[PDB]
């Protein structure tokens, strides 16, 4: 079984620089080109850089040179991509592929190895969430369904986790993916269905945990009576 | 650079039916044109190379066709872990390697309408000075969905978004949020908020509403 196991991604700073490493099994390193391929959150597959399997020859897409350098050591099966002058735009998970044809460059460029990635993240401040209540009201019949939820707002960096009742509400819960707002900080929401005749008898608190900031909140849902 | 272009972004399918993917290419890419399939949270993995060979263990009913510029991948009886994304990606002329953006094999389900419910900014949030209010739109099928905000009647522009839901793992509906985003002083100059909601599963446009200070 040939293995890439990518490591290096974190948080980095706008104009900062990291170093992607790529540790590699199972085949023999050096009559194999590899590859740098990105991809940012939500959206396709970019390819990054390519280095031949003697480590001669490097290419990379436009909007990295001058940036990143891929190189390769490869009496160690390491794989490197240094980035340098980060940018909000290289936010990406990384991934290094193998090519799949060893000894002929002609027919290269066809990637049949994939690592898991590693996630790189431009940041420009570490920042918990403000939880703010959606209040169900009587908006809904009191004999149908009704809808609640939290707003978590103004955070970075991803994730953030949100349950219900310590866990014990599952069902009828949705939380929206993140967003990003045009202040650079991420906002989601929280919702939940229930039968409008719960409401004031069950209690309703989401848990709200923001890792990167050891922030964690247990924020109250109530009904608002018009 | 050579630009690939994969219509449609998304396919709707049930599982047994056939699936043809398209991929188009700026230029001719000859049979250089390799085909990559993705589920969430995983890395990419080679299906299709040579435009027509399949890669190693690659099952046979994902079939692989086309030259020059017009390219296609066909799943001949689609199997329940064959919804995911799926990539073409030239090798005829690189640097730069290049992808199309993807078309994603969604799972195929009965219309279903939105269940549309509104939420005032809570007073916690207007006292550190800001306003969202946000629209919940539940449960409905197929994804395209128009949300309107009106402020007093007056339509909004350019000061909401969007969150779309992965389609639910259970029923395979998709719920959605909007949020406006008004200052605190904005949001106390009018009374009624309203979220109108236009969906193929609703006969008529429906509208949810609230007046700011009852």
């Amino acid at each position: 079984e040939v293995q890439l196991l990518e490591s290096g991604g974190g948080l980095v700073q706008p104009g900062g620089s990291l170093r992607l490493s790529c540790a590699v099994s199972g085949f023999t390193f050096s009559k194999y080109a590899m590859n740098w391929v990105r991809q940012a959150p939500g959206k396709g597959l970019e390819w990054v850089s390519h280095i031949s399997g003697s480590g001669i020859s490097t290419y990379y897409a436009d909007s990295v040179k001058g940036r990143f350098t891929i190189s390769r050591d490869t009496s160690k099966n390491m794989l490197y991509l240094q980035m340098n002058s980060l940018r909000a735009e290289d936010t990406a998970i990384y991934y290094c592929a193998k090519d799949a044809i060893s000894g002929q460059i002609w027919l290269q460029g066809t990637f049949d190895y994939w690592g898991q990635g590693t996630l790189v993240t431009v940041f420009n401040q570490i920042k918990g969430p403000s939880v703010f209540p959606l209040a169900p009201s009587s908006k809904s019949t009191s004999g149908g369904t009704a809808a609640l939820g939290c707003l978590v707002k103004d955070y970075f960096p991803e994730p953030v986790t949100v349950s219900w009742n310590s866990g014990a509400l599952t069902s009828g819960v949705h939380t929206f993916p993140a967003v990003l707002q045009s202040s650079g900080l991420y906002s989601l929401s929280s919702v939940v269905t229930v039968p409008s005749s719960s409401l004031g008898t069950q209690t309703y608190i989401c848990n709200v945990n923001h890792k990167p900031s050891n922030t964690k909140v247990d924020k109250k849902v109530e009904p608002k009576s018009c | 650079e050579i630009v690939m272009t994969q219509s449609p972004a998304t396919l709707s399918v049930s599982p047994g039916e056939r699936a043809t993917l398209s991929c188009r290419a700026s230029q001719s890419v000859s049979s250089n044109l390799a085909w990559y399939q993705q589920k969430p949270g995983q890395a990419p993995r080679l299906l299709i190379y040579g435009a027509s060979t399949r890669a190693t263990g690659i099952p046979p009913r994902f079939s692989g066709s086309g030259s020059g510029t017009e390219f296609s991948l066909t799943i001949s009886s689609l199997q329940s872990e064959d919804f995911a994304v799926y990539y073409c990606q030239q090798y005829n002329n690189w640097p730069p390697i290049t992808f199309g953006q993807g078309t994603r094999l969604e799972i195929k389900r009965t219309v279903a309408a939105p269940s549309v419910f509104i939420f005032p900014p809570s007073d916690e949030q207007l006292k550190s000075g800001t306003a969202s209010v946000v629209c919940l739109l539940n449960n409905f099928y197929p994804r395209e969905a128009k949300v309107q905000w009106k402020v007093d009647n007056a339509l909004q522009s350019g000061n909401s978004q969007e969150s779309v839901t992965e389609q639910d793992s259970k029923d395979s509906t998709y719920s959605l949020s909007s949020t406006l985003t008004l200052s605190k002083a904005d949001y106390e100059k009018h009374k009624v908020y309203a979220c109108e909601v236009t969906h193929q599963g609703l006969s008529s446009p429906v509208t949810k509403s609230f007046n700011r200070g009852e």
